RNA sequence: UGCCUGGCGGCCGUAGCGCGGUGGUCCCACCUGACCCCAUGCCGAACUCAGAAGUGAAACGCCGUAGCGCCGAUGGUAGUGUGGGGUCUCCCCAUGCGAGAGUAGGGAACUGCCAGGCA
RNA sequence: CCUCCUAAAGAGUAACGGAGGAGCACGAAGGUUGGCUAAUCCUGGUCGGACAUCAGGAGGUUAGUGCAAUGGCAUAAGCCAGCUUGACUGCGAGCGUGACGGCGCGAGCAGGUGCGAAAGCAGGUCAUAGUGAUCCGGUGGUUCUGAAUGGAAGGGCCAUCGCUCAACGGAUAAAAGGUACUCCGGGGAUAACAGGCUGAUACCGCCCAAGAGUUCAUAUCGACGGCGGUGUUUGGCACCUCGAUGUCGGCUCAUCACAUCCUGGGGCUGAAGUAGGUCCCAAGGGUAUGGCUGUUCGCCAUUUAAAGUGGUACGCGAGCUGG
RNA sequence: CCGACUUACCAACCCGAUGCAAACUGCGAAUACCGGAGAAUGUUAUCACGGGAGACACACGGCGGGUGCUAACGUCCGUCGUGAAGAGGGAAACAACCCAGACCGCCAGCUAAGGUCCCAAAGUCAUGGUUAAGUGGGAAACGAUGUGGGAAGGCCCAGACAGCGUCGAGUCGGCCUGCGCGGAAGAUGUAACGGGGCUAAACCAUGCACCGAAGCUGCGGCAGCGACGCGCGUUGUUGGGUAGGGGAGCGUUCUGUAAGCCUG
RNA sequence: UUUUGUAUAAUGGGUCAGCGACUUAUAUUCUGUAGCAAGGUUAACCGAAUAGGGGAGCCGAAGGGAAACCGAGUCUUAACU
């Protein structure tokens, strides 16, 4: 199973450690839409900026 | 007016700096301490300040240990 | 294979105390003496040696017993990472983590190797 | 320089933050082997008492640690004794901690040593303070160098000595003041004025009601305490201005607020009247002259219905004065 | 020489209860940090060495604190954010707050914070409540039959409660809670909603619309970096910037090319 | 311009025109580029000679050690695992 991740706020203002995991989902801007592996691993990253992303599942 | 206190030594970097698990190579330092916190266990050696380091290549492992629940730093090699 | 005892470990209080039993064949203990070996800042008390008449009195081991120590949920509470909010000296909401204390309760350890006594 | 806390459970972390220590000591107080275990109290006991030493028990480190604090410490690192010099020389895998200079920890190797029957342990001390770079020079060692050559001098190398260089990374071997006679470069990075932020303080309200008030808390007053408001004194801060924001007081001219001095309206009164007290409403207008002093203020004299309190760059020097 | 009753009595230890601590800890998180492993993702984001710097006045805001009065747009640390060096939208106006990171063009579209009665773009939107104070749109202890909701009582047609046995229906005051009220005085001028105005155009709850930025999308264009192919195409991605570093250019005077070339 | 921060009531400029501030020499290091390459290059000077000559020198191909000295080693140490 895949999963799209969008980003859904801006990344300005945000702590060093959820910039870090946007880039690590690779979430470039509001908007933008990735498809990603469900994994526990891509799943953590969600729950972490779940606040600033909406996962279509 | 003026006041009695304004004195303070150097910070001594004193604690853990290899922690559990870690692969270490023979004579590194594992803590830095006052007294034994921690007690050296197998292949490590206490130094004069009571420094635990290394006697052997291996990975870090702490445990409580003996009949005062003491804390030993060995390594696993 | 069981029961007892000694030694050495694991473990480090669910394992420790107290309190009530209980054991001397063996083991253990006290014990018996000391020109000796060795010993006492004095003393064979201890340490040490030569012993085996006596006693389990003490100690020690074992057994029983919650008065303690100890262990200890569940639930709730406190705190708190992230996001958000308020009346912002302090709080609240969403989500994640979640004590300490206390409560119910548990609880009179368990276990390896070797040696010896007995059955 | 050391220890603790601040310090936000790795490290580190500031303040003229909160507390204390160091500038050594020790040839044993170091090494090792063997041994040992504290405070404090209870009971009994010559002198002997609260406390000496002795005996037993309770207790279990509440002691001890050469010296602060913290962390340690019973296998003691605490206490005693024997023998001793490892408080060794050369090195050093590896690591910690520093911007660096440095500082620290270190098994193991070589030589030689002590203690122990032996395993072993010992490169100072329970640990963390007890310190000073370089230069210059001194002393001992070492033919490394040796200005024609042999020497020597001097230099090097190794060991070591000389700093409260304490402003302790140490300008010099060697150093105090005055300036209103002043001067330059700068700063609103930084004070004095005014503004600002703040409101401890100040001033003004209010809450509670002990009590005073013959009796009676609340006419009037309001102990112990509590809560505000103003920007309003004394301050705090250092945000504006240092390529200039003229300053106390007076004079002239003001203007606003109302927490009202007078006059106006009113409630209560411990308001008979007169005249007060207190509170509420009210900002229309009005609201002394002199003596002294630079004064504002104040005191004093004598007026007045009253001689209000504040804000306005402590209103007003491109309006005056200049005490 | 002693003793014995005795206390307004003051009382250690011990025992049981109750709190408090930055320099207390027989307990102890969240986080953070160190190490290991595994994916995905990220323009190597990492480390080393070398050339060139600048900087070593920081500010505010959040959180944890010292200091100060849990005063200051105060001061000193830690940590994150923004400003600095960052435009745009919101907060009337307002570096530092909220939203959001401006390569260029568009008289397209969707959204963010924040908004939708008029100024002024969009609901005089829907449903159910609350408030009567212009509360909303400044202020505490404390005061009060304001008013709404909830739970539970006392007493009551064996006549309660109030007024005068009579009288025929409820009455009484604590509790919890929502929203209001007083407490509430300042200086040029309303002047404490930005204004008009508002009884909702306030507040609470629910829901769906819409407006709204230089964010995102659309269309056209330019450039950097990197791939994958053959300096070209295709494709990914990036392009706010002070100090400052790096790269690439324009133009000016003069020398050669030039006794050439242009020019009465 | 200076600043944490300036519409600032901080600084500077009345306006225009012209002039007005990272240079030059030498040394040194790094980068680029060109030549030659275990070599590279000459200085003064000679030469009318941008030529040619001039290799005095300089840098490099070896280091270690205070040094003597040894040398792909050397120093340290009596000697290095
Ligand atoms: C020269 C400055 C003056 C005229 C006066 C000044 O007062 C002082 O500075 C007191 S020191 C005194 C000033 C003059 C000049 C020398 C001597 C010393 N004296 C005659 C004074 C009152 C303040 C205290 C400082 C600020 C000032 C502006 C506003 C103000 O009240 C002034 C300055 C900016 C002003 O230009
Ligand atoms: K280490
Ligand atoms: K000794
Ligand atoms: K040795
Ligand atoms: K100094
Ligand atoms: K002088
Ligand atoms: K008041
Ligand atoms: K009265
Ligand atoms: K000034
Ligand atoms: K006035
Ligand atoms: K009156
Ligand atoms: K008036
Ligand atoms: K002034
Ligand atoms: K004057
Ligand atoms: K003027
Ligand atoms: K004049
Ligand atoms: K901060
Ligand atoms: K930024
Ligand atoms: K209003
Ligand atoms: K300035
Ligand atoms: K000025
Ligand atoms: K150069
Ligand atoms: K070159
Ligand atoms: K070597
Ligand atoms: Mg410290
Ligand atoms: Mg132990
Ligand atoms: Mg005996
Ligand atoms: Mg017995
Ligand atoms: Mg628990
Ligand atoms: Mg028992
Ligand atoms: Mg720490
Ligand atoms: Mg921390
Ligand atoms: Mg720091
Ligand atoms: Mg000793
Ligand atoms: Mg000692
Ligand atoms: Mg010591
Ligand atoms: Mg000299
Ligand atoms: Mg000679
Ligand atoms: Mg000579
Ligand atoms: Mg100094
Ligand atoms: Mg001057
Ligand atoms: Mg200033
Ligand atoms: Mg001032
Ligand atoms: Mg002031
Ligand atoms: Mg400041
Ligand atoms: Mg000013
Ligand atoms: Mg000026
Ligand atoms: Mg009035
Ligand atoms: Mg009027
Ligand atoms: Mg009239
Ligand atoms: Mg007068
Ligand atoms: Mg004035
Ligand atoms: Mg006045
Ligand atoms: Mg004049
Ligand atoms: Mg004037
Ligand atoms: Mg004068
Ligand atoms: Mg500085
Ligand atoms: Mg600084
Ligand atoms: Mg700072
Ligand atoms: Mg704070
Ligand atoms: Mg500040
Ligand atoms: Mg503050
Ligand atoms: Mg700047
Ligand atoms: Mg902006
Ligand atoms: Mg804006
Ligand atoms: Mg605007
Ligand atoms: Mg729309
Ligand atoms: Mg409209
Ligand atoms: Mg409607
Ligand atoms: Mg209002
Ligand atoms: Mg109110
Ligand atoms: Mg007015
Ligand atoms: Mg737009
Ligand atoms: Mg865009
Ligand atoms: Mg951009
Ligand atoms: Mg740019
Ligand atoms: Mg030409
Ligand atoms: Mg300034
Ligand atoms: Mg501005
Ligand atoms: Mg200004
Ligand atoms: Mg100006
Ligand atoms: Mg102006
Ligand atoms: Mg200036
Ligand atoms: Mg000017
Ligand atoms: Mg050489």
């Amino acid at each position: 199973k895949t999963i799209k991740i969008t980003q859904t706020r801006s990344a300005i203002g945000r702590l060093p450690k959820h910039k870090a995991t946007l880039l690590g989902l690779g979430l470039r801007r509001i908007g933008h839409t990735v498809e990603r592996e469900d994994t526990p691993a891509i799943r953590g990253m969600i729950n972490a900026v779940s606040f600033m992303v909406k996962v279509e599942e | 007016g003026s006041t009695r206190n304004g004195r303070d030594s150097e910070a001594k970097r004193l604690g853990v700096k290899r922690f559990g698990g870690e692969s270490v190579l023979a004579g590194s330092i594992i803590v830095r301490q006052r007294g034994t916190k921690f007690h050296a266990g197998a292949n490590v050696g206490c130094g004069r300040d009571h420094t635990l380091f290394a006697k052997a290549d291996g990975k870090v492992k702490f445990e409580v240990k003996g009949p005062k629940n003491r804390k030993f730093i060995s390594i696993e090699a």
